[PDB]
């Protein structure tokens, strides 16, 4: 298996068994030596897979206004930059049918009861297929795997019957979940130096290389 | 190899140990039979290494602790911000901070209380206040009530925060010992990412909200019209007016033109005349330049990757041919013994707090503080009084180590050894160190009292008599005034006002620092202060170094490290431990430090401190009385008690009245001590047994038999009474003296 | 006790002395070095015999950083050359 | 002093100053005949009460007769 | 600035040392200095693809103080205006 | 390795250590050659040499830190005090020896050197012994004190301070 900075103490417990296993933790952040709470090996892979869906999604929320307002398709008022759209009002803010605060308690609502129901599943495995959810509590009984629930909603396709396409897809997605993870953090990175969106930065990019990289950029 | 190590869930959280007062050690848990028991419950309450034998099982306890101190000094710093916002003038005195006194306190009308409110200035009634909040508050930026209001927020959330990691650390993942005993982690972590990333994003905090609002208000501009912090980050523009260089970006940081960004950060020393105080582009550059070094330092050691240095490595490596193997056997002692950690963490903070008091009054960081006079003297004292305390507690806690954990068999050391196979050699010098310094010291002022007293003032020690000049602290003056021009080149002036330069600094027709000049009074002040800090020096090194045993005693180790006496034997055997030599020498530190402060305000108050015309023409506050009078103790007790005791009598009837109160509460406890001082208890135990007749005739006698205070516990009481009494005396007497006058 | 317990060596004593004064000779010192200003200052003083130098006199600046370098490279010599023989480093 | 600060404490620094003054030379050519001792516990009362009862005589004695006689009432 | 003193100077000083530690000329991860200078051999476990075991820590801790070095050589080359 | 610090005379029981300062032989000879320590020479020189050394040195104080220190009298007034405190310490010798040593009695001095060689004790511990050390340490000061005054103030010599 291909090793990236490993280590002694890092290859007692990377043993392959989980995807996109290279062997790298410098730090030792998965040793299951007096491990608990936030720092063990069970709650970081699970932490790992969950923040890369969120990324994976959140890459083309950032770059889709964006994208769709330099060409003919949605309006321009309705295509900004992702810091533009209200999320940091010193940057500007756009005019929904609901104030901002509003929304946030909207939102707190809704998210909150999915992500206390997603994590009553890892303090108790088959606990949410039991109590009355208006239905739906038949098919939110998790399968033992917090990251990896299935079932009629959240896998309803049914892919991945067997053994060796569902590692294969598990290997896809959580290296797509660490390529979106640096996207975000390049996002964010480059917002305050350049001004101006992603999407912008990349065209500005590719008309001159030369003039647009960080060494230019040191002056932002 | 270097990881985190916890135990999950090793202690349940319950009410049950509540309602079981003493549960924490063997004895007390049993219940009380007479009163000694309720007294011993507070005595052994934080004597956790008593409580249990465990390493680990201690040093989770205080590591809580320090998580429940942290939230306490959270809710302090919530509270003086929420008072400076809602209780205050601060707005008013940033508009004129020369003539408005700074008050965050208001009292209640009740009981005729409400004279305390006094005239402030700006409108204002409350009680003036020498923290110096005001003063840095202005430094960091703060213009408005509103931004102190949200800091008391953070700082109640802050306080939240650490309660409920310290409940979270004891209860839930408690670490393991292996973990606190990674000294090399720590020290890097504390070095690189504590104190250098704190001062880092001060500095930052520096270059881009504090020297913009402080240009604007050094301008003369209104508070209520300088931009908003935040508008100095999200329009460059503004900060490329103050500053062009700022247009520039980052890019001569990164192509190391650093002369690019000399308009912000300097290297000038003095002090900003507008303001008074230390140049606000000269600390920026301190800060930039310390974080740089601590982040370096904290490179030196090897914790899981092959480079850095080995602790224990270091010290094995050290010894010669006078101390045998050196060092070796110190990485263990310091690795399992706590106290003797607090000895030398205290010692050093200790130390470390009279630096910054010496520092502080000579180079004013903060604007407007050199001018009020009452803040500088206030903080001065404070500093000076912390860190003798600290410094005593180094001693007792040291002792303490000496008495349990010292185990020559098991934690052998050879220097530590040698230490205490010429105690005696030590102790006899220091005896003779001591004895000298205080006749060529003390003497020197009944030589000049009885000169005077006489009618020869020809033959005392003084600048118009036989002198005694202090050359070689005139000579380092000398040579500091001329730094800037041969040996610091790139400053502008010398670091301080008061090396000599000949310049001073007015503010609002007021003196903030001028050349303090030393002579014949000086010399002796300064020998006064050596002579009582060697005292302390060998009461506290005596008892450390006698505490396992002496010759009186061959077994004083098995007594405990505070234990009353071992009889009235072999002559008389009374204060043997080494508790007994910290309560000794706390008086020695009180005296000494009572002096230096007394030395300070005099100083201060003759030839520094004053008021300034428009003709060029300096008035002091007592017009140079110091060089004449303070050479004998008659000009001490009239020309600084009495004389400047007249503020603090006269403040009845006025907003000053609760200093006289003070004053006169202050010499109530310290002549109440000198009753617990000079008794002792079996006087006290007879005379209960009479009252405790009085009470079974009339059926009213307690179950709990009223006992009389133990031996060591009537000392500690005595002690604490006469310390409080003197510290509050002279707290009232400085207040009241430098509010009125100053 | 040991009659000699300094141990001398002598040889100690001339390299320490020449390992100090040859670069502290540099002139890096505005085109002078610390062994020629200390040196050159020693002579005034003599000048005025049997008073002793001024209180602003550059001669004790000059005395105390050339001595305390040449002390530096004495005892360091000594050490190292006592210490290389007994398994120090 | 005398009230305050007991006995054990000097007896312990007074053993030092008896080895400093037998190992010291040009001083070992005399010695004491009387073995130097702490003062008692009961001498130490004494003395500490002597020393608190003049002083509390001069200074009101002083100030009395400077105070009454530099007015004359 | 391509080509200028200073960029000569961070590049060959970041070279150097970068050297120095991956051929055994300096202090390493495998590579410890006693008390008379005197590197040890010491296994540390890192494992780093590299033949001559240089690991990415001591990548990382030369490139860091190489460029200490070059930064202290530049400030100082132009205050006595060499550069 | 080698230590410098060493148990007296070998013995790790007797209350002193060996030291630079206390057994380094430039200080031994020093120390031995003191007229407080030549054991095997009459008394009365030894008292005679300290009394000179003492009274001499004890001329300077008087003279210069005296009351009468400014006034044209003050190198005679100096002389006279030293001398007076010169007969107060002869005096105060007299009282040690006639309390410590009875005359009858042998010396108080050890018999044995840091080799274990016997050797005479000192007289200077007996009664006849110390008397003839207190009179030559009269005899000694009074002639110090003297000549003291003879070189400062009757023959003027160009000292520095005087
Ligand atoms: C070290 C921190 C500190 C300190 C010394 C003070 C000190 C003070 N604050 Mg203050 N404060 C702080 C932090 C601090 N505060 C913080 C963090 C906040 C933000 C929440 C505030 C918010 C605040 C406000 C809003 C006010 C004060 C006020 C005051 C002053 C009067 C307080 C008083 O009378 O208590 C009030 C009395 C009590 C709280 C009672 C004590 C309770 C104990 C437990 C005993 C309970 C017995 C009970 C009273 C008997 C009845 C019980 C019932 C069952 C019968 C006083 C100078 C007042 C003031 O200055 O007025 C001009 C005022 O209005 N403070
Ligand atoms: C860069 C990392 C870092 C930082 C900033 C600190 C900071 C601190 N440590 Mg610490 N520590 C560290 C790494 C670090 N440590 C490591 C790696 C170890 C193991 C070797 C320890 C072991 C250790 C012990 C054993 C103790 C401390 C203590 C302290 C506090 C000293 C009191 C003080 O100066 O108040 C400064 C106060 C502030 C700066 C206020 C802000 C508070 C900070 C920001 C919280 C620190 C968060 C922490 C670094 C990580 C949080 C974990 C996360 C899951 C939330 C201080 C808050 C002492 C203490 O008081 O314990 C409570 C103590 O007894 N530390
Ligand atoms: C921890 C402290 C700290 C923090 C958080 C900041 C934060 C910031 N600085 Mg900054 N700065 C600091 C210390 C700090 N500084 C110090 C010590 C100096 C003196 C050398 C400067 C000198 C400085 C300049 C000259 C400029 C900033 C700028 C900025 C802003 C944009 C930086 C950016 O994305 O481009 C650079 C970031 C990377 C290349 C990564 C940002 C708010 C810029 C700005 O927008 O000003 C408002 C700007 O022009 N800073
Ligand atoms: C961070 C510093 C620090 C820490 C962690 C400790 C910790 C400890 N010390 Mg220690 N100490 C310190 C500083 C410190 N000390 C200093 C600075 C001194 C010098 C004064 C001492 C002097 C000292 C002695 C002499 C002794 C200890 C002891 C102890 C241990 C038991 C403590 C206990 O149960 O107290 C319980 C707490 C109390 C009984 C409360 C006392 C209340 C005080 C006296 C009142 C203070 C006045 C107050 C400020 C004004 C209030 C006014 C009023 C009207 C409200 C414990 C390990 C004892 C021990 O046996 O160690 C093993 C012991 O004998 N320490
Ligand atoms: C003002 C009161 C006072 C005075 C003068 C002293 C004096 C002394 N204390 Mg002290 N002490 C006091 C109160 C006082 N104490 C109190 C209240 C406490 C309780 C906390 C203590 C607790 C204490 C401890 C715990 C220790 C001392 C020590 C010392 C000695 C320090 C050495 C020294 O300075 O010798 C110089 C002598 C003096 C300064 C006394 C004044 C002499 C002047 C010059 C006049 C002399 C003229 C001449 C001789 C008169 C002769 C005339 C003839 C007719 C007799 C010294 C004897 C320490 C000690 O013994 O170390 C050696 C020590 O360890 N004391
Ligand atoms: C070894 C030869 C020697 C001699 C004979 C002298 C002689 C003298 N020196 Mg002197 N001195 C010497 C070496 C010597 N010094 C050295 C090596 C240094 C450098 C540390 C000094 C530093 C020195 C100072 C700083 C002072 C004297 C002073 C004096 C005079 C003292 C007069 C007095 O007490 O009033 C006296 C003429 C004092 C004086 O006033 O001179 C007239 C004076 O202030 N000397
Ligand atoms: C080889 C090329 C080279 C050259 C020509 C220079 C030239 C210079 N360096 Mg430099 N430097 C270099 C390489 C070089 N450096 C390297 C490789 C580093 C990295 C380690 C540094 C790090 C460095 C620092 C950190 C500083 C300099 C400074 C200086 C200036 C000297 C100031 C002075 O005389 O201090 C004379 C100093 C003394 C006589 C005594 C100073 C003692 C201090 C106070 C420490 C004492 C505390 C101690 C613990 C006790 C000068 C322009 C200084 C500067 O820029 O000043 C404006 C400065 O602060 N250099
Ligand atoms: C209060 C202290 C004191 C004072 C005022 C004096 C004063 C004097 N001493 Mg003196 N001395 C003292 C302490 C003191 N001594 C001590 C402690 C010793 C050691 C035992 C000596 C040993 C000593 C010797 C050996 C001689 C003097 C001499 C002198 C005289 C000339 C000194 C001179 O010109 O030197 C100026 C130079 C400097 C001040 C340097 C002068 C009267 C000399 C003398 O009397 O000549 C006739 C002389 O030969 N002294
Ligand atoms: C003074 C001379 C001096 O300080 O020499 C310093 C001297 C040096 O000792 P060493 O060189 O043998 O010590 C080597 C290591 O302990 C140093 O880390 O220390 C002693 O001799 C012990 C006595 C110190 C306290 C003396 C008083
Ligand atoms: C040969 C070869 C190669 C190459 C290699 C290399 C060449 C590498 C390099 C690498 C590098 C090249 C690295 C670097 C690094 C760097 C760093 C890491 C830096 C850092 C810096 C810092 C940290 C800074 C700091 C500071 C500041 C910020 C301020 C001023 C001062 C100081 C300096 C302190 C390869 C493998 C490809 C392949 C095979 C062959």
């Amino acid at each position: 298996r291909q090793l990236w900075f490993a280590s002694k103490q890092s290859l007692s417990y990377l043993n392959g068994s989980l995807p996109g296993d290279y062997g790298f933790d410098p730090l030792g952040l998965s040793d299951p030596e007096g491990a608990g709470f936030w720092f063990q090996p069970r709650w970081l892979s699970y932490g790992e897979v969950f923040n890369g869906r969120t990324a994976m999604v959140g890459v083309i929320g950032c770059l889709a206004p964006e994208i769709l307002g330099k060409a003919g398709l949605i309006p321009p008022e309705t295509a900004l930059p992702w810091f533009k759209t209200g999320v940091f009002p010193p940057a500007g803010s756009y005019e929904y049918w609901a104030d901002p605060y509003t929304l946030f308690v909207f939102e707190l609502g809704l998210v909150g009861f999915a992500e206390h129901r997603r994590y009553q599943d890892w303090s108790n495995p088959g606990s949410m297929g039991k109590q009355y959810f208006l239905g739906l509590e038949k098919g939110l009984g998790g399968s033992g795997d917090p990251a990896y629930p299935g079932g009629p909603f959240f896998n309803p396709l049914g892919l991945g019957k067997d053994e060796k396409s569902m590692w294969d897809y598990k290997v896809k997605e959580v290296k797509n979940g660490r390529l979106a993870m640096l996207a975000m953090l390049g996002f964010f990175v480059q917002a305050p130096v350049t001004g101006v969106g992603p999407y912008q930065n990349l065209l500005d990019h590719l008309a001159d290389p030369f003039n647009n990289n960080i060494f230019t950029n040191f002056k932002f | 190899e270097v990881k985190i190590l916890v135990d999950k869930d090793p202690v349940k959280t319950s009410f049950e140990e509540w309602a079981k007062p003493g549960h924490f050690s063997r004895t007390i848990a049993k219940g009380p039979d007479t009163t000694t028991w309720i007294w011993n419950l507070h005595a052994d309450a934080h004597d956790f290494d008593s409580h249990t034998s465990d390493l680990e099982e201690i040093s989770r306890k205080v590591f809580s602790a320090h998580f429940g101190q942290l939230s306490i000094i959270f809710l302090w710093l919530s509270g003086m911000y929420f008072h400076g916002a809602r209780f205050s003038n601060y707005e008013a005195w940033l508009s004129d901070p020369t003539h408005i006194g700074p008050s965050a306190q208001v009292v209640w009308p009740i009981v005729g209380q409400e004279i305390l409110n006094g005239d402030v200035g700006g409108g204002f009634r409350g009680i003036q206040i020498t923290s110096g909040f005001f003063q840095m508050w202005r430094a960091s930026g703060i213009t408005s009530e509103l931004q102190l209001y949200c800091t008391a927020i953070g700082a109640l959330i802050f306080a939240a925060l650490m309660l409920f990691a310290g409940w979270f650390h004891y209860h839930k993942a408690a670490p393991k010992l292996a973990w606190f005993q990674d000294v090399e982690s720590m020290l890097n972590h504390h070095l690189a990412g504590l104190l250098g990333l704190g001062s880092l994003g001060w500095a930052g905090h520096q270059v881009h909200v504090s020297l913009p609002i402080n240009q604007f208000l050094n301008a003369g501009v209104d508070p209520k019209e300088i931009p908003l912090p935040h508008e100095f980050i999200l329009n460059r523009d503004l900060l490329s007016q103050l500053y062009p260089s700022f247009a520039e970006g980052a890019t001569p940081f990164f192509t190391l033109n650093w002369s690019k960004y000399a308009e912000f950060l300097t290297f000038r020393g003095g002090l900003d005349p507008v303001t008074g105080g230390l140049w606000l582009t000269d600390i920026a550059h301190h800060h930039l330049a310390i974080a740089i070094l601590f982040l370096i330092a904290g490179h030196m050691y090897r914790t899981n990757w092959g480079i850095g240095h080995g602790l224990k490595d270091i010290l094995e490596a050290h010894k010669g041919p006078f101390t045998g193997q050196g060092h070796k056997g110190l990485y263990e002692i310091l690795t399992t013994s706590w106290h003797a950690q607090l000895s030398l963490n205290l010692a050093m903070l200790g130390s470390l707090t009279i630096v910054v008091a010496h520092h502080m009054y000579s180079m004013p960081p903060y604007p407007y503080l050199a001018t009020d006079y009452g803040t500088q003297l206030s903080l001065f004292t404070h500093h000076m009084w912390i860190g003798g305390f600290l410094i005593v507690g180094a001693a007792a806690h040291a002792a303490i180590f000496m008495v349990r954990d010292y185990d020559p068999t098991t934690r052998y050391n050879d220097l530590l050894d040698r230490v205490l196979r010429h105690r005696d050699a030590i102790i006899s010098h220091l005896n003779w160190a001591c004895i000298f310094l205080g006749f060529h010291s003390f003497g020197l002022y009944i030589h000049n009292d009885t000169m005077s007293a006489l009618g020869r003032p020809q033959d005392m020690f003084s600048d118009t008599a036989i002198q005694l000049q202090p050359v070689f602290a005139q000579w380092i003056q000398n040579t500091h005034a001329l730094a800037p021009g041969a040996t610091a080149p790139s400053a502008t002036a010398s670091t301080s006002l008061t090396w000599g330069g000949g310049d001073l600094v007015a503010v609002g027709g007021k003196v903030a620092l001028l050349p303090i000049p030393l002579g014949t009074a000086d010399f002796l002040v300064h020998h006064i202060h050596a002579f009582t800090i060697h005292v302390t020096v060998l009461i506290l090194l005596k008892g450390v170094l006698f505490a396992r045993s002496s010759r009186l005693i061959p077994d004083k180790a098995n007594l405990g490290f505070r234990f009353p006496c071992d009889g009235p034997g072999r002559g008389g055997t009374c204060q043997v431990s080494a508790w007994d030599h910290v309560f000794l020498g706390l008086f020695w530190m009180y005296n000494s430090i009572s002096v230096v402060i007394f030395h300070f305000s005099w100083k201060m108050q003759s030839d520094v401190w004053g008021s300034i015309s428009d003709q060029g023409v300096v008035t002091h506050i007592t017009g140079g009385n110091f060089a004449q009078s303070s050479i004998t103790i008659n000009g001490w007790l009239r020309d600084f008690l009495w004389a400047q005791a007249s503020q603090v009598i006269q403040s009845y009837g006025s907003s000053l009245s609760a200093y006289g109160l003070f004053f006169l509460g202050a010499h109530f406890v310290w002549a109440f001590s000198l009753m617990f001082l000079f008794s002792g208890r079996g006087y006290w135990q007879e005379l209960i047994e009479s009252i405790v007749w009085a009470h079974n005739k009339l059926k009213v006698a307690p179950a709990t038999q009223p006992r009389a205070l133990s031996i060591v516990q009537g000392r500690a009481v005595g002690v604490t009474h006469y310390l409080l009494g003197g510290i509050a005396t002279t707290w009232a007497f400085f207040l009241a003296r430098i509010i009125a006058v100053g | 006790f040991e009659r000699d317990w300094l141990r001398t060596d002598l040889n100690v004593i001339g390299f320490g002395l020449i390992g100090w004064l040859a670069p502290s000779s540099i002139p890096a010192i505005n085109g002078n070095s610390l062994t020629g200003l200390f040196f050159s200052s020693i002579g005034p003083e003599l000048a005025h015999f049997p008073t002793g130098p001024a209180v602003t006199s550059p001669f004790w600046l000059w005395m105390v950083l050339w001595h305390l370098g040449l002390f530096l490279t004495l005892t360091f010599g000594q050490i190292g050359f006592k210490g290389r023989s007994e398994g120090y480093f | 002093m005398f009230l305050i600060s007991w006995r054990g404490y000097w007896q312990e620094l007074i053993e030092t100053l008896a080895w400093a003054h037998e190992r010291t030379p040009l001083a070992n050519l005399i010695r004491w005949r009387d073995k130097p001792v702490a003062l008692s516990i009961v001498q130490a009362r004494l003395v500490g009460l002597a020393h608190f009862s003049v002083g509390y005589i001069f200074t009101y004695a002083a100030f009395l007769i400077a105070s009454t006689s530099g007015k004359f009432g | 600035y391509f080509g200028s003193p200073t960029n000569l100077i961070m590049v060959t000083s970041t070279t150097l040392l970068l050297f120095a530690g991956r051929f055994g000329l300096a202090p390493s991860a495998n590579r410890k200095a006693t008390a008379g200078l005197k590197l040890e051999v010491r296994d540390a476990g890192l494992q780093t693809g590299d033949p001559a075991g240089f690991t990415l820590a001591d990548t990382l801790a030369c490139g860091a103080v190489g460029h200490i070095i070059g930064v202290g050589v530049v400030l100082g080359l132009k205050s006595i205006s060499v550069i | 390795t080698y230590q410098v610090i060493q148990p007296i005379n070998g013995d790790p029981f007797i209350g002193s250590l060996e030291t630079p300062i206390t057994s380094s032989p430039l200080i031994a000879w020093y120390l031995s050659n003191l007229p407080g320590y030549r054991t095997a020479v009459d008394p009365l020189l030894r008292g005679i040499e300290v009394g000179l050394a003492h009274g001499y040195l004890l001329v300077g104080p008087f003279v210069i830190t005296g009351p009468l220190r400014n006034a044209p009298n003050h190198g005679a007034v100096g002389s006279l005090g030293a001398a007076g405190l010169i007969v107060i310490l002869s005096i105060t010798l007299t009282m040690y020896g006639i309390a410590s040593f009875k005359e009858g009695d042998p010396s108080t001095a050890p018999s044995l050197t840091l080799t274990g060689r016997k050797k005479v004790p000192d007289p200077l511990q007996t009664a006849d012994g110390w008397a003839r050390f207190t009179g030559g340490f009269f005899f000694g000061g009074i002639s110090g004190v003297i000549w003291a005054y003879f070189l400062l103030y009757v023959l003027d010599l160009p000292y520095f301070v005087k």
